[PDB]
């Protein structure tokens, strides 16, 4: 969370005077223009990727449920017998 | 003393031929009848007006009234034709500055921003009532079915007349619809399903579709209810339409007043001002009216009586953060013997609550 | 006066040197024209102008001719187009959560149909089906498959648990409904639909404005993109954003600073950007200098300088933060046709178990 | 009343397919009432005035 | 640390993730960046 | 009503709003700060002094 209170660019730091600064500059400015660099993050940071109602609100009333079978069918017995011997 | 006409601090009644009109009594009762107030009879529209006493009594006559008792002086209240504040000339100040400079009146009570040169010019004392700085802006309930509309409707009708008469084009009559439209809503018949070779796999395909569509009906409009309308829309000079000035958004601020003196105090916000500082107003009362027909965008710098006219309009919001904390004060002139005495009076008043009563008695009393 | 002019005063508190800012001649930008460049890289190509400051993209063709300079914020190429108005996904019928839970209710379905099937013995099988779905659904009062009362408990508890499970159904079904996560059918350069209209469907439009940076790389990335952009070349940016806000225009492809800016101006509510942070030719506003005295690194230095500290965040806070940024809840027929595909599907499945 | 709250033994009042309308048009004005009542307490339990 | 390796001479390029500040640039450039990132706070979730 | 209001109890998980959030910038004992050894924060942060 938090906004970004620092943009900062990585970039490819050389020697102090290198000769070498206009090439690799020009080919940095080359993959953006291609969008090389966006196809890597897609293909690095998407392949890389993740992620409410759950058994605690629905298992909870098959249990009870489950458990009332055994009392109400001991009760039905119960009426059964008392009726057979009334 | 010199006194501004500020509506929620001052109001604005002229008298009868009798000279005098009796207060209406409040809820508390016992009404304090406000003293004789030379004031304008139109606070000079550009014409000259006779100076007609009027009865003002307001919110800052009680204050006067217990600052009198309190120091045994006598008052003659009135006020200014201009009606300006004060600010820099154009070396001399206008409006109720200046007539404290020009020595007209050696104190002024009445409701008055304090800036940088106006405490250097003259003392306040200790303030009575604190207002930071705010915006107000004008402020600009769903369908019978929600969700679905004329063409959502038309096809849920055909649907289910197709589904109605399907159940018995496969059953094979006419009871099949009844019993449909009866079930379609709770209720119910005693007919029921046939359940001889696959009616009953119809019926309770057909029995869940009313609770999706009603929840869904219910979900939809419940989230409409909940879509309010956003009220913060400046979030004061930190928003970047008050900050950077707009050709569409207008600014609207009392003239010769403070509001100049703290634009030009910082560099930065010079073209907060600069850029818009033709469209000042010399009156409050023009600039409420004129935001009242939806004419400017929105107000500033007026707090402490904005806060008010929202209270009496109860349609005109008010936002933005309280970027200048301040207070009302009581001016006195330069070196005024009298300035200790009304600031250990105004302090030992705020003590006891007195100022607190007073403001639960009129500006609570109108609450919206 | 501006957000350019603000760092150019910065630049001179920095550094002590003399200025004198010259409006473009010809054109706006820079454009390969029969080799000539215009604009800001035409003029410093020149010797007219040794610092060129304003809305140079960084391009390799640019930094070929005239050196660059360190950029400052982030910039690229980015799509804008809000016109259409989509809704939700069409989860109603089966939303992602509680997968399972419909299942389990199925076999505890099942599990008291059978036992009530059982009490019972000691159609039937049928009969108990019915009741359960009439007391899970509570669609139609279901006809008592039971003689006696003291199963009646059974039943009665079975159809409490039912009423509780569709009361968390329908309050789970109210708190999904106020997300506001607003899929549009955006995808960026990348997809097919933007790179070839007439391909995908005619009705479409590019929009992107020519003499420019971002024209010059869309050119050169795509052909077929720049050809289908030219026949509708707009002009200037308000123009182009107004007929965009009346629909004439499809979309805007212009730099994502600007489009930022426009969606959080006053024309902006219904025009928002695409939303996502990277964008297609990350770059900036680098100011262009000719470094033939060796004057970049200074320039440089200073840029660096000042942005180590927070006056350019709060800057930037200033100037490049618009309004009306990131529940404006909409109903629309695809979001409600979840429902009627799941009840064509349930239709079809028994037309096929009767046949 | 059975209609618009909760289902209870019905009573066969009607006699004929053609005063089934009134009773089905009742109800669904009833369920109709009841789920926007159900609604508008489910939008105003989440207001903030309560303190 | 890693902005010495640049300076002793054991190596002429320093390509690797490192964000650039007012200091790495007094002597040696860094060209262009090719990656744009903010700096953000991060918290275990709830 | 009560079940649907508790469902839509989301979490806060904007504890921090930036750096420009107060109970951050300001120091406190149950508060411990983290980053990177001999880094550009380190430069950032010295840089000014605020
Ligand atoms: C009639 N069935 C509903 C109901 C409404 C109110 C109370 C209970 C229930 Cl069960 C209608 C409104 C959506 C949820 C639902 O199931
Ligand atoms: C670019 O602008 C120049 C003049 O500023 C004009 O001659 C030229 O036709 C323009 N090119 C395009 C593609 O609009
Ligand atoms: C969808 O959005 C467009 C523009 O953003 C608007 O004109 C239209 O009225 C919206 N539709 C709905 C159903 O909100």
């Amino acid at each position: 969370t938090g906004e970004l209170f620092f943009r900062s660019g990585f970039g490819i730091g050389m020697r102090k005077d290198s000769p070498w600064k206009q090439n690799v500059s020009l080919s940095i400015l080359k993959s953006h223009e291609n969008g090389f660099m966006e196809d890597l993050d897609k293909t690095w940071v998407r392949y890389q990727e993740c992620d409410t109602l759950t058994f605690e609100n629905m298992a909870g009333v098959f249990m009870l449920v489950a458990g009332g079978i055994v009392a109400g069918i001991f009760l039905i017995f119960i009426e059964i017998a008392y009726k057979r011997h009334k | 003393i010199v006194t501004i006409h500020q509506e929620p601090f001052v109001y604005v009644k002229p008298t009868l031929s009798d000279g005098t009109c009796k207060e209406e009594f409040t809820v508390n009762g016992d009404p304090v009848k406000k003293v004789i107030c030379t004031g304008p009879n139109d606070t000079s529209p550009g014409s000259p007006r006779h100076t007609v006493p009027q009865c003002c009594y307001g919110f800052c006559i009680d204050l006067l009234i217990k600052l009198a008792r309190t120091m045994n002086f006598t008052y003659e209240v009135h006020l200014v034709a201009d009606g300006k504040f004060g600010t820099q000339e154009r070396k001399e100040w206008n409006g109720m500055m200046g007539e404290l400079l020009s020595g007209q009146a050696d104190m002024i009570v009445a409701p008055l921003t304090i800036n940088n040169e106006r405490a250097q010019y003259i003392e306040f004392s200790k303030p009575f009532k604190y207002q930071g700085l705010t915006i107000l802006v004008k402020k600009e309930l769903d369908s019978f079915m929600q969700p679905f509309q004329s063409t959502l409707w038309l096809l849920v009708g055909l649907s289910v007349h197709v589904v109605a008469v399907m159940l018995y084009l496969l059953d094979r009559l006419s009871s099949a619809m009844w019993f449909s439209w009866g079930v379609l809503l709770n209720s119910g018949i005693g007919e029921g399903a046939p359940r001889s070779f696959s009616a009953r796999i119809l019926g309770m395909v057909w029995a869940g579709f009313a609770m999706i569509i009603v929840a869904s009906y219910t979900a939809n409009l419940a989230a409409f209810l909940v879509l309010d309308r956003p009220e913060e829309r400046i979030t004061g000079i930190n928003d970047p339409r008050l900050r950077n000035p707009s050709d569409k958004f207008i600014y609207a601020t009392v003239k010769q007043s403070s509001v100049d003196i703290y634009f030009r105090r910082q560099v930065e916000l010079s073209t907060m001002y600069r850029h818009m500082e033709k469209h000042n107003y010399e009156s409050a009362a023009e600039a409420i009216q004129a935001v009242r027909d939806n004419k400017l965008h929105a107000f500033i710098w007026d707090s402490a009586v904005l806060e008010f006219e929202a209270s009496q309009k109860c349609d005109l919001v008010t936002t933005g953060e309280l970027f200048f904390r301040s207070g009302f004060g009581i001016g006195m002139r330069k070196d005024s013997p009298w300035k200790q005495n009304v600031s250990l009076s105004i302090l030992k008043s705020h003590e006891n609550g007195f100022m607190e009563d007073l403001d639960k008695t009129w500006v609570r009393y109108q609450e919206c | 006066k501006g957000f350019c002019i603000d760092i150019l005063k910065k630049i001179s508190k920095s550094v002590k040197f003399t200025y004198d800012l010259y409006l473009v001649t010809n054109g706006k930008h820079g454009k390969k024209i029969n080799g000539t460049w215009n604009g800001m890289i035409g003029e410093v190509v020149m010797k007219r102008a040794y610092m060129a400051v304003g809305s140079l993209t960084i391009n390799e063709e640019r930094s070929e001719v005239v050196d660059f300079s360190v950029p400052f914020i982030e910039t690229g190429i980015s799509v804008m187009v809000s016109r259409s108005n989509g809704t939700v996904s069409p989860s109603a019928f089966l939303e992602p959560f509680s997968a399972d839970v419909w299942v389990m209710m199925f076999v505890m379905l099942l599990i008291v149909s059978a036992v009530a099937v059982f009490v019972f013995e000691y159609f039937t099988i049928g009969k108990a089906i019915w009741l359960l779905w009439g007391l899970v659904f509570n669609n139609s009062v279901p006809v008592q498959n039971p003689k006696g009362t003291t199963s009646k408990i059974m039943v009665s508890v079975w159809a409490f648990f039912a009423v509780i499970f569709l009361a968390s159904y329908t309050a789970n079904l109210a708190a999904f409904m106020i997300q506001e996560e607003y899929v549009d059918q955006v995808s960026g350069l990348s997809d097919k639909k933007f790179q070839r209209p007439n391909d995908f469907s005619p009705p479409f439009r590019f929009g992107t404005v020519p003499n420019g940076s971002t024209e010059r790389n869309i050119r050169n990335n795509y052909a077929e993109m720049h050809a289908y952009m030219g026949k509708f070349n707009q002009r200037g940016v308000d123009d182009a954003l107004l007929s965009l806000k009346t629909g004439k225009l499809d979309a805007f492809i212009y730099d994502a600073a600007v489009l930022n800016y426009m969606a959080g101006r006053d024309e902006g509510c219904k025009l928002v950007t695409i939303g996502s942070g990277k964008v297609f030719a990350s770059t900036g506003y680098g100011i262009a200098i000719q470094k033939d005295s060796g004057w970049k690194r200074q320039v440089d230095l200073a840029i660096l300088q000042l942005f180590g500290d927070g006056e350019m965040e709060e800057l930037e806070a200033l100037w490049l933060t618009g309004i009306c940024h990131n529940m404006s809840s909409q109903l629309d027929i695809d979001n409600m046709a979840g429902v009627f595909y799941m009840l064509g599907a349930a239709m079809a499945l028994s037309l096929i178990t009767f046949i």
